[PDB]
DNA sequence: TCATATTATTACGCCAGACAGGG
DNA sequence: CCCTGTCTGGCGTCCTCTCACCTATGA
RNA sequence: UUGAUUUGGUGAGAGG
């Protein structure tokens, strides 16, 4: 079965693995997140509400007043979408909230408050989302684009051989928290551990251990176990677990139970622990040369004399034994320093620390956080408690949870979102445990480790800081706060919210200008993943590995669809099917595969998961039940392809598209190309203009139905049913009665969007593609907007290619065209452009639209009216006026008037003028009220008659139950109607009820037109000081020309060299000339071999076309065209397709043929496309010969080219490079300010930057009078030029030098420090 | 304001913006002579406005220059005459915008252009590294009379056919044209009028275009080659070479001093190199320019009549390939079954099967390369004969237009061994060629290694262009200002050799330097060549003749000018045959010469003895 | 409108060049 | 006193094109 | 004596 407008041309789909899941709808970033923004959400997560309960209930220090919060809300926005880009206003919604200030008397924590006062305040304006993922800032339309960036919680790197120049790795380990400061441990080649907190200054680390009450007892019962020295019958014995002795060399004889174990000079094996274990040594007598270099753990004292044996750590000596041993300490604890594997780095940190307990640890911490000002109690304990303890400047998030006890092994995942002392402590634990060697080193660019921000997480984060700096104002308030006469808005105030969110989205590196030239273009920079913005990596600096990919980004990021030049890499683009986890990160899906058989139940996983399981490829044969057919498959298991067994895969890819993005996945034949040209041709297939016809790509993939769909450029159908079609004006779709509501009896009245300008001055048009009285389905597109065709996506357009050299035209990359295609206006685009005039009041009073052009004669006065500004309509060019706008004493006046560019023609489409409380000329202004007065109620009247035509009908259709008596209902016209008593019967309320809907109608459309003459009556709407605001829209019609820029689908570029006459042409033995030649010698070495697949297989398609327009047009009743149509839709392998044509009805099969007779349309997915010998048995299906290439003859000589050329159809674009805006010349004009050389751009009209290198290359020849003029006369010396333009005019070449002006601005900018620089003798 | 990249040095004293100056995309327009360029119509009479006001005000047409900006900005119907006279003999400074060395700045000689776009002579691409993707080009205008004359002397286009920083010909034809000439200069072994006999080259070509004989069949004709053997006289002989048609028609354009065995081979791009640059040791300039446009005209017009497209089938998978493929599969398969029992280490492991996968990768680019090199098999009037193979992907291999080994080797046979960002290589290759589809995991292996390039591509340049920066800012001051510094001491050019065969002959260190004392014969104390005489051709040959084993010569670094170089201690001019001139800068070539292929380069037991001596 | 005058983030990679520390 | 980590400064590609956005305060 | 403001500076994106 199929939809209405999917039996009108049903694509050809290739392609053998069943898709199980179905694309999902590609903007779902952006929504999503802006739908977490803002959303009525109880228990708090996330949102608003977040920020809210995190903000308030706000009391004053002990002020005896607490502001408490209670629910928000959003009003309609007082603009609508598309006045709002008309005006220039933000698209947002006023943010009402409730708050609710509740005032204390003396002493009540538990007392019932004074008085309460409760409001709905009014806080900011928030920018809501378009429908389509995009914001209206200030007129224009702008787009949020998602980061990447670092995740909270611990990283162990590594940095393992460039810092020491020795070799010996360091192991650094950073806590990044949300929000916060950073605390950072790291190793330094002495061995030894260092704190440092927001890359400050490096405190030796155990100074943070003694600052959470810690002393160097506990520190060292922590990082070390205890060896146990007994004082027995002689030389002090020890307890020696056999752990201990792995891979040492025995310094001294091992001996216990009258047995000797060991002698010295072997090294102990664990054969030798396997001995003292079945053995069970523990207990053996020590030489006194094994403790002379011991360190103690714990403190001794003497007890009679009472002092000071030892302290802890210290290192041992043979009299130092002799004062510990005569005391009376019979145990001694010693540190287990293994130089293998237990080392002994925190005891050396504490040997650096200059520090003893925890208040030096504190005064040291606060003169490293806060230098000059001094070290106080209060200020030191303060500072270091809201360091990292308390829940308002430090505050892992749940991600930063999550991470932190993930890369600890913790068992939970939640918990709270300040850090502890057993953070710290296993942070350091695990750093030294990575330097003994268990454990190891996290990499960065790994997608497990690397959250994504979006749109409502940037913008919640700079709403709470608007909201702390209104609780700041709050408290500053309530405290100077008299009671009773302030209510809340004295205190609170709507400023500072309004200004943060507004900073944010006018002028961040992410809130950024929306590439709006082509559906894919809009739906492609929707979905980006940035490295950049604020907290992540700058384009200038880093780096290697940041620009490079990682074995996590299969189907998480696309591969192949990232920017050429200064940011590779780092501004990534997202795949197709993958989504964003809860916590933030990229989850891709996959088919869960239990045990032989692969269900089709599906499962999402990110990258600390994909890593555990084995998960297999996407095209591994599997037949009819899910068992792969092979006993071996292709799969990955940690991050590496590898070939694993028929029985241990727990997961499968669950389509082939899912490693690419949807730029790189509508390129057929993805799989031939090269990698590098498949990213040329993505980055240049977001490049393309919209032609005039749209026209379907023959050899596309099948995503360009959901590209073109999911891109709000087409009309969707929202609720399905058939057409009143109006349509000069609005598509009108009346509902079926499943779809359609009880109350609301309701008819889907579309807005098309006709001629207008789009961010990159293309036109954006929706034209209708449904016809009048024809049924439409819910989800059915009924206009297709810029580049699409029937729903369909079509940038470009197909053309006949020959594949020669042709007499030189196409050398490196030209492309060569014939007159066909530019007769034909096939790529004839429309640009559009918006041009402003103001007269706005600089000085000497204000500036004047008005006709009476001053010293300019009768060619002011000619496109305007009798008296002022453009008229509507012409075909206006460069140099003409159109918006007389001059100023008197400005003879003395003068020529502002803004005026057409030089170089372009074009058509007034529209004016617009909202001008300054004034602007009518002689009555105009007062005119056109009247006009739109009277349209209003015209319509208002009409749409009520149109319902009431349908009620009307509706109240007799209904009156059967309660009055059939047709002849007896006929009574009176406009008047009444039904003249009888229903009452029940079976219910016909009916008659009543729509009673009221007509009552209602005239009773509500009367106050409906009441609003719209008071709308309707007025000056015009605009903000304040600009005064003259007269905006027109020209729309230049460009053709195609020598030096515009096409490519296609492949990464095949080209400057469009000759425009051949159609004689010329390489015309093949049936007559047809072909369109345009490429080059065969960009194919060898470009290996993007998909252009010739796509090449044959558009012949072929093309050739399916001619063979049903000859079947249609030498007209064939319907059985075999049904006949041919069937063969042609089945073709070859085993396919998803097939069709079923025999239900369609006798006509659908030739409305079909109607839109196939222009060739059949292909889809060739991604990685599964059509084989080779598809292609060839297709080409036999066609009557074309097999091998794609068709002997060609020559226009000029009409003789035979040898050895058959490759002839087929290419579906070539026309990139927004076009030559009449590259184009630019310049002899004299104006310069600068400061300098004295000509400005730079084409919209000033200013000459070529002759940079240094040419410089160089002048000095490299021996042109001195060359450069002498092209840098003193040209550029700079203002009498050097002068006399040089009169030298010229006069017929003299010749050159008088001067010193350069910016020579002499060089000596006034040395000379104005203290340096007298000169110009000596003679 | 005086530091930086933007302060008054580097943005406004050493670069400036410029008046009389334009800026558009090129396109290629083959019509062209080499030293002429054509340029829009709106681009000249913008450029031009002060020479068109001074020709309106001389002819008597307008009064004051007021009315002359009027007419060309009405643009009425006598300014393009005007403008056609201010144009002639002037020449403009064509500049690509990343101007490396000095061949980036080349000045032409304008044709006007109906259109938007500069029509840049195809040849002159190879200097500017202008290819035409979207490109655009600078024009400039010298304004005095010393800059029109510095235009045409020294930086027109015609004078710059041999690249400063060695001897080789820069107007090297690219692409095109050696694939017209490598299939009009090539043989079959029957084909229309084999081995039938021709008066001359005239109706060797009259022959091709009548329709009686083939582009390459092989042929007796007459050709007259003229040998120069006197003391600047021509000596004709006239002889029967055993030849093809093509051969003989592109016989028809050579001028008359080079012998014809320079066309009877198949004429690659090396080939056509050496054409050229035996064409200017012989000749000189002029017949090298205008046989360098003949060659260019007749390339163009032959691949044109060659019809040399390409297709799905020219890329012929070896019949080989599977059972290569199915083999490594069995040694790898032999060394896991070891590695479960636990015989052989790992990194012994990924050393095997790296091992394995590389002489498996040797064996299929060895299948794929006989089955192009000879697959044509064609007999001719019996049994079958084999011969190189007319295949349109070897044709654009082996001419060296486009494409290499290893290019034409990812199209047929597998694609190697890529290597993932680690650094270390992968030890399961990509089996599947771009002819065979590629699956998902090996397009994911190939963007590693494509993407690496891409990222070092473009983070190489800018060490490129700093390196190019420093250089020129070191030399900057060294300037050729006498021509004898009166010394005796250089240093020693020996051949260079690492250990393998002698990798560079002296033959390419000491030409064009001159001898610092007179080199001794290799017999016994003969003066073979004097103590102060530059090494050009002549001089090098009998230094190859006699085997003379080292040349001592002068160096730079041992010059003894004070505050430069004499002429002498450099050398040849390097696209002047003759010694440097007394001025031209020396170290502004060298720096950028150096620092040019700065993109080219990358960024990131016992004794065996091979030879008998 | 016409004088008043400066604070609560971190996440490059060498590579010279100068400086306090210590055998 | 001669090595030495450590800290501080100083580099980091040319040419071009499009768009938007610009200090608070205040009797 | 017959007319006028971007360069300044930031951010983002693009071409070769
Ligand atoms: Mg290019
Ligand atoms: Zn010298």
């Amino acid at each position: 079965v199929y939809s209405y407008t999917e039996k009108k041309r049903i694509r050809k789909d290739f392609g053998k693995r069943p898709q199980v899941l179905d694309v999902p709808y590609l903007l779902s970033i952006q929504l999503d997140s802006f739908q977490k923004f803002i959303e009525q959400d109880p228990e708090g997560q996330y949102g608003l509400e977040a920020a809210f309960r995190s903000v308030f209930p706000i009391q004053s220090y002990s002020g005896n007043s607490e502001l408490q919060y209670v629910s928000y809300r959003l009003g309609e926005p007082v603009f609508d979408v598309q006045e709002c880009q008309i005006r220039g206003v933000t698209y947002s919604a006023p943010l009402r909230v409730k708050l609710r200030l509740v005032i204390y008397e003396r002493e009540a924590p538990e007392g019932t408050v004074k008085d309460i006062k409760e409001q709905e305040v009014y806080m900011g304006e928030i920018p809501l989302m378009t429908d389509n993922g995009t914001f209206v800032i200030n007129g224009t339309e702008r787009v949020i684009v998602s980061q990447l960036h670092r995740s909270p919680g611990v990283f162990f790197d590594s940095d393992k051989g460039k810092t020491h120049s020795s070799g010996k790795v360091l192991y650094n380990a950073r806590i990044i928290p949300y929000r916060g400061s950073w605390l950072d441990f790291e190793f330094d080649p002495k061995d030894n551990l260092f704190v440092r907190i927001d890359r400050r200054r490096k405190l030796p680390a155990t100074i943070i251990l003694r600052a959470l009450n810690y002393t160097t007892e506990q520190i060292l019962d922590l990082f070390f176990e205890k060896v146990i020295f007994e004082i027995r019958d002689n030389k002090l014995q020890m307890e020696l677990v056999p752990e201990r002795l792995r891979g040492e060399t025995a310094s001294f004889d091992i001996e216990a139970n009258g047995k000797v174990y060991v002698e010295k000079g072997r090294r102990i094996t664990a054969r030798h622990i396997r001995q003292l274990e079945k053995d069970d040594v523990k207990l053996i007598e020590v030489p006194v040369e094994y403790i002379a270099g011991k360190v103690v753990a714990k403190d001794y004292i003497d007890e009679s004399t009472g002092e000071l044996i030892c302290a802890a750590n210290m290192e041992l000596s043979l009299d130092l034994l002799a004062k510990l041993s005569q005391s009376g300490h019979k145990r001694i604890e010693t540190l287990f320093t293994n130089d293998l594997d237990h080392g002994p780095y925190i005891s050396e940190t504490l040997r650096v620390d200059p520090t003893n307990d925890r208040l030096s640890a504190l005064v040291e911490i606060y003169r490293m956080m806060r230098p000059g000002e001094p070290p106080t109690r209060e200020a030191a304990e303060s500072l270091f408690e809201n360091l990292f303890f308390s829940e308002d400047r430090y505050d892992l998030s749940a991600v930063g949870r999550m991470k932190f006890n993930r890369s600890l092994l913790r068992e939970e995942i939640e918990g709270s979102g300040i850090l502890s002392k057993d953070d710290i402590i296993d942070v350091m634990k695990k750093l030294i445990d990575i330097r003994n060697g268990k454990g190891e080193v996290d990499d960065i660019d790994h997608l497990g480790n690397r959250r994504i921000r979006s749109v409502g997480e940037m913008a919640e984060n700079q709403f709470r800081v608007g909201l702390v700096r209104v609780e700041r104002a709050v408290k500053e308030r309530l405290s100077l706060g008299d009671l009773d006469t302030l209510m809340p808005q004295d205190m609170i105030n709507a400023k500072p919210i309004s200004a943060a969110v507004k900073e944010f989205f006018g002028s961040s590196q992410l809130s950024q200008f929306m590439d709006q030239n082509n559906p894919l273009s809009e739906i492609t920079h929707k979905r980006r993943i940035s490295a950049l913005g604020p907290g992540g990596l700058t384009r200038e600096r880093a780096g290697f590995e940041v620009r490079d990919v990682h074995p996590t980004h299969y189907g998480r990021v696309c591969p192949i669809e990232t920017p050429e030049g200064p940011n590779i890499g780092l501004i990534n683009s997202l795949s197709v099917y993958a989504q964003t986890n809860e916590y933030g990160f990229l989850e891709t899906p996959y088919r869960k595969v239990t045990d032989g058989v692969v269900t089709d139940e599906i499962h999402y996983l990110s990258a600390i998961e994909e890593g555990n399981y084995v998960i297999a490829q996407a095209n591994s044969n599997l037949d009819e039940e899910g068992h792969f057919v092979e006993d071996l498959v292709t799969c990955r298991s940690k991050g590496e392809s590898s070939l694993f067994s028929r029985d241990q895969v727990d997961y499968m890819d669950v389509s082939t598209q899912q490693v690419v993005s949807v730029g790189a996945s509508l390129i057929p034949f993805l799989e031939h190309d090269d990698a590098n040209r498949a990213l040329m041709g993505a980055n240049m297939q977001r490049q393309a203009v919209p032609t005039l016809r749209a026209d379907k790509p023959l050899v596309g993939t099948g995503m360009e139905r959901a590209v073109a769909v999911d891109s709000g450029v087409t009309a969707v159908a929202k609720r399905g049913g058939v057409v009143q079609y109006v349509d000069a004006s609005r598509i009108v779709i009346k509902v079926n009665e499943d779809e359609m509501y009880p109350g609301e009896a309701g008819i889907d009245i579309y807005n098309l969007t006709k001629y207008t300008r789009s961010n990159q001055n293309t036109c954006i048009n929706q034209m209708p593609c449904v016809s009048l009285g024809e049924p439409v389905e819910r989800g059915d597109v009924l206009a297709d907007g810029p580049s699409t065709d029937l729903g369909e996506l079509a940038l470009g357009q197909n053309m006949r290619v020959a594949f020669m050299p042709w007499n030189g035209y196409n050398f490196e990359d030209s492309i060569l065209v014939s007159e066909r295609v530019v007769q034909e206006d096939r790529f004839t685009t429309i640009h559009i452009q918006e041009l402003a005039c103001v007269s706005r009041d600089t000085k000497l009073g204000p500036e004047e639209i008005t006709a009476d052009i001053p010293n300019v004669g009768e060619a002011a006065l000619s496109k305007l009216d009798e008296s002022g500004i453009v008229y509507i309509g012409a075909e206006v060019t460069g140099g003409d006026i159109l918006v007389g706008k001059v100023t008197p004493k400005g003879s003395d006046v003068k020529d502002s008037s803004l005026r057409v560019p030089n170089g372009v023609s074009g058509t007034v489409i529209d004016v617009q003028v909202f001008t300054r409380d004034g602007v009518e000329k002689d009555k105009r202004a007062l005119e056109i009220e009247e006009m739109q007065l009277k349209q209003a109620k015209k319509d208002l009247s009409e749409e009520l008659q149109i319902l009431e035509a349908g009620l009307f009908s509706r109240i007799r259709a209904v009156l059967v139950a309660g009055g059939v008596e047709a002849e007896k209902l006929d009574k009176l016209p406009r008047d009444r109607w039904l003249e009888l008593g229903l009452t029940d019967e079976e219910k016909q309320n009916q008659l009543e009820q729509l009673a009221e809907q007509y009552d209602e109608l005239k009773h509500e459309f009367e106050k409906k037109l009441e609003a719209k003459r008071r709308k309707i009556t007025q000056g015009d709407d605009l903000a304040p000081g600009v005064l003259k605001i007269v905006k027109v829209y020209l729309a230049v019609k460009r053709r195609i020309q020598p030096g515009d820029k096409m490519a296609g689908r492949h990464g095949n570029k080209g400057v469009i060299s000759k425009i051949n006459p159609i004689e010329d042409m390489p015309y093949d033995e049936n007559g047809t000339p072909v369109d345009i030649v490429l080059n065969p010698l960009g194919v060898p070495s470009r290996m993007n071999i998909g252009q010739i697949l796509e090449t044959h297989l558009g012949m072929a398609a093309k050739g399916i076309g001619d063979k049903i327009n000859a079947m249609l047009k030498q007209q064939q009743e319907v059985a075999k065209l049904r006949e041919f149509i069937q063969r042609a839709y089945d073709l070859g392998a085993d396919v998803r397709q097939k069709v079923d044509l025999s239900t369609f009805s006798d006509e659908e099969v030739m409305r079909l043929a109607e839109n196939l007779r222009k060739g059949m349309p292909i889809a060739t997915p991604v990685f599964d496309g059509a084989k080779e010998a598809e292609i060839k048995e297709l080409l036999k299906l066609g009557d074309l010969p097999t091998s794609g290439q068709i002997r060609l003859y020559d226009g000029r000589t009409g003789e035979q080219f040898e050895r058959p050329v490759t002839v087929g159809y290419m579906y070539m674009l026309k990139l927004n490079h076009l030559v009449d805006d590259k184009m630019h010349a310049r002899s004299t004009g104006s310069y600068s300010l400061v300098t004295q050389q000509p400005l730079g751009g084409k919209a000033q009209f200013g000459g070529q930057r002759f940079g240094e290198m040419e410089v160089w290359a002048l000095e490299a020849y021996g042109a001195a009078y060359t450069l002498q003029e092209m840098l003193t006369v040209k550029s700079d010396d203002v009498n050097g030029r002068t006399k040089m333009y009169k030298n010229i005019v006069d017929g003299n070449h010749q050159m008088e030098p001067g010193m350069p002006e910016s020579f002499n601005v060089l000596l006034k900018e040395i000379r104005s420090l203290g340096i007298n620089i000169e110009l000596e003798d003679e | 304001m005086i530091k930086g990249k933007q302060g008054r040095f580097r943005q406004n004293l050493l670069g400036k913006r410029v008046d009389y100056s334009g800026r558009s995309v090129i396109t290629v327009g083959p019509y062209l002579r080499l030293h002429q360029c054509g340029l829009p119509k709106k681009m000249a009479l913008e450029l031009f406005k002060p020479f068109i006001y001074g020709k309106l005000e001389l002819r008597g047409l307008a009064t004051t220059i007021k009315a002359a900006k009027k007419m060309v900005e009405r643009e009425e119907a006598v300014v393009w005459d005007i403008l056609d006279e201010v144009i002639r003999e002037h020449p403009v400074l064509l500049n690509r915008a990343p101007t490396l060395h000095r061949l980036g700045i080349q000045a032409f000689e304008p044709v006007l252009i109906e259109g938007k776009a500069i029509q840049l002579h195809p040849l002159v691409c190879a200097a500017y590294n202008a290819d035409f993707d979207g490109d655009q080009m600078a024009v400039h205008v010298p304004l005095t009379l010393e800059a029109q004359l510095e235009a045409r002397a020294l930086m027109m286009s015609t004078n710059n056919i041999l690249s400063p920083a060695n001897g080789e010909p820069i107007i090297v034809p690219s692409q095109d044209v050696v694939l017209g000439l490598y299939y009009m200069t090539r043989d079959c072994v029957n084909a229309k009028g084999e081995g039938m006999v021709l008066t001359g080259p005239k109706e060797a070509e009259r022959l091709y275009r009548s329709g009686l004989a083939s582009l390459h069949a092989r042929v007796k004709v007459r050709i007259t080659e003229y040998e120069k053997d006197a003391n600047g006289e021509l000596v004709a002989k006239t002889s029967l070479k055993d030849t093809t048609v093509g051969r003989a028609i592109l016989w028809m354009i050579v001028p008359k001093g080079l012998p014809y065995s320079i066309v009877n081979q198949a004429l690659g791009k090396k080939a056509i190199s050496k054409m050229l640059n035996t064409c200017y040791r012989i000749l000189g300039l002029k017949p090298t320019v205008i046989f360098a446009d003949q060659i260019m005209y007749t390339g163009f017009a032959y691949a044109a009549r060659s019809g040399a497209s390409v297709g799905i089938d020219d890329m012929v998978i070896p019949e080989k390939k599977h059972e290569i493929i199915s083999e490594a599969e069995a040694e790898v398969a032999e060394i896991q079954e070891q590695f479960q029992s636990g015989l052989v280490t790992a990194g012994e492991r990924y050393n095997k099967v790296i091992d394995i996968w590389a002489a498996a990768n040797d064996r299929v680019s060895k299948a794929m390369m006989d089955n192009l090199q000879t697959e044509t098999v064609i007999n001719r009037d019996g049994q079958e004969e084999k011969q190189v193979s007319f295949n349109s992907i070897y044709m654009m291999a082996d001419s060296g237009a486009r494409g290499s080994a290893a290019q034409i080797r990812q199209l047929a046979g597998m694609r190697g061994l890529m290597a993932k960002p680690d650094g270390s290589i992968i030890e399961t290759p990509i089996t599947a060629n771009f002819r065979e589809g590629l699956n998902v995991l090996q397009y994911f292996i190939s963007t590693h290694g494509a993407r690496k390039g891409l990222a070092d591509t473009a983070l190489k340049t800018a060490n490129s262009g700093y390196l190019t920066r420093r250089l020129v800012d070191v030399a900057q001051d060294l300037v050729v200002t006498e021509d004898d510094c009166g010394t005796h001491e250089g240093i020693m050019m020996t051949p260079v050799i690492e250990g393998g065969d002698v990798k560079e002959p002296l033959r390419d260190r000491v030409l064009g330097r001159v001898t610092a004392e007179d080199v001794l014969k290799p017999g016994t104390a003969d003066i073979l060549v004097p103590r102060n005489t530059l090494l050009h051709e002549q001089w090098c040959d009998l230094l190859e003749e006699n085997s003379v084993d080292a040349v001592k010569v002068r160096s730079v670094v041992s010059c003894d000018t004070d505050f430069g170089v004499c002429a002498h201690c450099y050398g040849r001019d390097l696209a002047r045959g003759h010694i440097i001139n007394k001025g031209e800068a020396i170290g502004v070539i060298a720096a950028q010469s150096i620092g040019e292929p700065g993109t080219q380069l990358t960024m990131r037991s016992s004794i065996q003895v091979k030879n008998k001596g």
